[PDB]
């Protein structure tokens, strides 16, 4: 699912007249410590390690 | 301009009750994300007349559109026999304004018929029609008169041969029984049968007398996505236009088939449930798009807005613009309505039966000797 | 049998392809220079009676009017 | 005390007593051939072969007694819960005019049929009890005999408004 | 579309020797009707569903 993460990435992106009407709350600040690896399966494999 | 564009700025102003599914506010949503689009340029826009008893009794009872006149929610419980008669009152509520929004919508569609019959239009969108579960003598399914069955008689004046293409996620029961017997009518409904709302539509269904094999029903299963809805509506529609050739569609853009409905049970898209929009205007014909069902109204603006634009042929933006009712978007604020999970059920193999069976029949319309 | 069923077939290839896959220009040579073969006739009784014609006489075979 | 109902006439009541509870269908009100005219017919063709005076004046009386007691007894007894709508309606179409004028043999039958249950309660003399039985028994022959006539054919679906209207 | 007599004519004449086996394998068919249709992309875009 490497590309769909792109599409989706996309997907979901700030629209400048909401911002511009400060209602836009943006969805990264909720996430906790997220792993730096070099792939996206690499930190979804961490994070599933870290459930474990 | 060749695109008439019906709304009356009053239709989103009638209230059926405390909290039911059927909302004209919709309209106004819709109407509100096309002015602030600046589609109101491109499109061509007719306040539309209202309709008249002699308008509506070409297609219900003297005595029903009578008592449509002269109800009230005061004198409702005098006029208790006639409604439990009448089936208005208990999921077709009796409000303020009754007869008015009838009176709307119907003008909407006959204008549209009239428009696509003097040739100043080719498409004709009308968002307050399209109460498709009306019958001869009795309301049904959030509806009281059938303007699909007025517009079509509008277009049999100069037209010879009417397509009537319904992907609400219900059977077109009204406009089925309508023109059941009749062979100037073709009436392709696509819908979820089983344990749901009008009974009716079985595959079996196919007319009776002259109009055999003028009913096309498509009975699905829960769940449908967008790959399995083109794979049965492109067909159909394709062997539909092959072998009943109209020179005129009546298409019902009801969205109760989109995800995330609290009536309907499917799974579509923006894009899903825009390809059937794109297909039937790639044939080049003059075509009237009817509102219909759709309950949850973020998505239904959403999705009517983009296919304004679509027929008119302007891509709009990606980004809602600054409208009045920009809070009934989520977190996104976009011009699309996602699909959910909600495994599928429909196997290929019921998908490729139903449309054999289907195409068997448009067949044997110019086959099996007469 | 396979055997002998696979040999037939895969010479009968390179011919299967020849007939069978530009056999949708070759109608469109009988529609345009309008002959007359068994298709053709059965296509025009198709338009005839999804026109519903009655007593008059037929126009021409590139003139019946669903278009 | 018992009664001899031949095969044709009990699979024919059966099957009306599906039609009209299970299948939602009813009998067109107003027949052709009337309960009076059936009664008259039947009257008048065992009289013309009938024996004494006295045999007469019994089957007269006893055939009195079978049109006053249908016209006093149909809309009590002799119909079923999808039917008592289209009786009010048909009262109040023909508010002059009378049952035994108005409703016909498939319901006269099941007078005839049920009259053993009610000659239970009743406790007449046995020879005026043998009489009216023969009687009923000598009516359903005859109605089984000439059944192309007398009996409907095909039945009638309710509307919509009648469904609603009885709900029952 | 080609109310013009010898384009239509133009076309007849090379179905009809593309069925006669006179030419070329599509090759030549294929680029004089996209030549003599090259005014109606419609037309000259339908025409590849029978290829
Ligand atoms: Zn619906």
């Amino acid at each position: 699912l490497e590309d769909q993460v792109s599409i989706i990435q996309q997907r979901i992106i700030p629209n400048p007249v909401s911002q511009k009407q400060k209602i836009w709350r943006d969805r990264w600040n909720d996430l906790s410590d997220v792993p730096d690896e070099k792939t996206h399966y690499e930190n979804t494999y961490v994070m599933i390690l870290r459930l474990i | 301009k060749k695109v008439s564009y019906f709304y009356d700025e009053d239709v989103g102003n009638y209230h059926y009750g405390p909290q039911h599914p059927m909302k004209p506010h919709r309209v106004r949503m819709v109407h509100n994300l096309v002015v602030n689009y600046n589609l109101y340029e491109k499109l061509n826009v007719i306040t539309p007349v209202r309709a008249t008893r002699n308008d509506m009794t070409r297609c219900h009872t003297d005595e029903y559109i009578e008592f449509l006149w002269r109800v009230t929610p005061d004198t409702m419980e005098k006029f208790q026999p006639h409604q439990l008669k009448f089936n208005v009152g208990d999921d077709c509520p009796v409000f303020d304004g009754l007869y008015e929004f009838c009176s709307i919508s119907a003008g909407g569609s006959i204008g549209a018929a009239q428009e696509l019959n003097s040739g100043n239009a080719e498409i004709a969108i009308n968002w307050a029609g399209g109460l498709h579960h009306a019958k001869k003598r009795e309301a049904s399914g959030f509806c009281y008169v059938n303007d699909i069955a007025l517009a079509a008689l509008e277009l049999l004046k100069y037209h010879q041969r009417v397509l009537y293409i319904d992907i609400d996620v219900h059977h077109g029961d009204g406009v089925e029984e309508f023109f059941y017997t009749t062979d100037r009518v073709m009436t392709c409904s696509f819908h979820k049968f089983g344990e749901y709302f009008p009974g009716t539509g079985h595959i079996k269904d196919t007319g009776i007398g002259t109009g055999k094999n003028y009913a096309v029903n498509v009975p699905l299963r829960d769940g449908i996505d967008d790959e399995s809805y083109e794979s049965v509506f492109k067909p159909v529609i394709s062997h539909i236009m092959q072998w009943f050739r109209p020179e005129a569609v009546i298409l019902q853009c009801g969205t109760d088939s989109l995800a995330g409905d609290r009536l309907g049970c499917f799974n579509l898209s923006m894009k899903g449930h825009s390809m059937c929009v794109d297909f039937v205007k790639s044939f080049n014909l003059p075509m009237i798009c009817v509102g219909g069902g759709g309950y949850t109204v973020r998505n239904v603006a959403r999705v009517w807005t983009y296919e304004t634009g679509l027929l008119a042929g302007e891509e709009l933006d990606e980004n809602l613009p600054y409208n009045d009712y920009l809070q009934y978007y989520g977190p996104d604020y976009k011009l699309n309505v996602l699909s959910n999970n909600m495994e599928n059920h429909n196997t290929r193999q019921y998908l490729d039966s139903i449309t054999s069976e289907i195409i068997e029949n448009l067949r044997n319309l110019s086959f099996a000797p007469s | 049998m396979v055997e002998q069923d696979e040999q037939l077939c895969i010479e009968t290839f390179s011919k299967f392809d020849f007939y069978a896959t530009r056999d949708c220009e070759l109608p469109l040579r009988i529609l345009c220079d309008v002959a007359n073969d068994n298709l053709e006739n059965d296509d025009y009784v198709l338009a005839l009676r999804d026109l519903l014609r009655i007593s008059k006489w037929d126009p021409n075979q590139p003139v019946p009017a669903p278009f | 005390h018992k009664i001899s109902v031949p095969d044709v006439l009990k699979l024919w009541l059966v099957d009306d007593w599906e039609n009209i509870t299970k299948n939602q269908q009813l009998i067109a009100i107003p027949r052709n051939p009337t309960v009076r005219a059936a009664i008259a017919a039947f009257r008048e063709s065992k009289i013309s072969h009938l024996n004494n005076e006295i045999d007469v004046d019994v089957f007269e009386q006893a055939m009195a007694g079978l049109v006053i007691y249908f016209n006093k007894c149909l809309g009590n007894m002799l119909l079923y819960r999808f039917e008592r709508q289209q009786y009010l309606e048909i009262r109040q179409q023909y508010p002059d005019t009378e049952m035994c004028d108005l409703y016909g043999v498939e319901h006269l039958i099941r007078l005839f049929v049920s009259l053993p249950e009610l000659i239970d309660r009743t406790n007449m003399d046995s020879q005026s009890i043998e009489c009216l039985l023969n009687y009923i028994e000598e009516f359903l022959k005859y109605l089984v005999l000439h059944k192309d006539e007398y009996f409907i054919k095909e039945y009638q679906n309710a509307p919509p408004n009648y469904r609603s209207l009885v709900g029952v | 579309a080609l109310l013009s007599n010898p384009e239509q004519f133009f076309k007849l004449q090379d179905s009809l020797r593309k069925f006669k086996n006179s030419e070329c394998s599509l090759s030549e068919l294929q680029t004089i009707v996209t030549s003599l249709l090259a005014e109606h992309p419609s037309l000259a875009h339908e025409f590849h569903n029978f290829l």
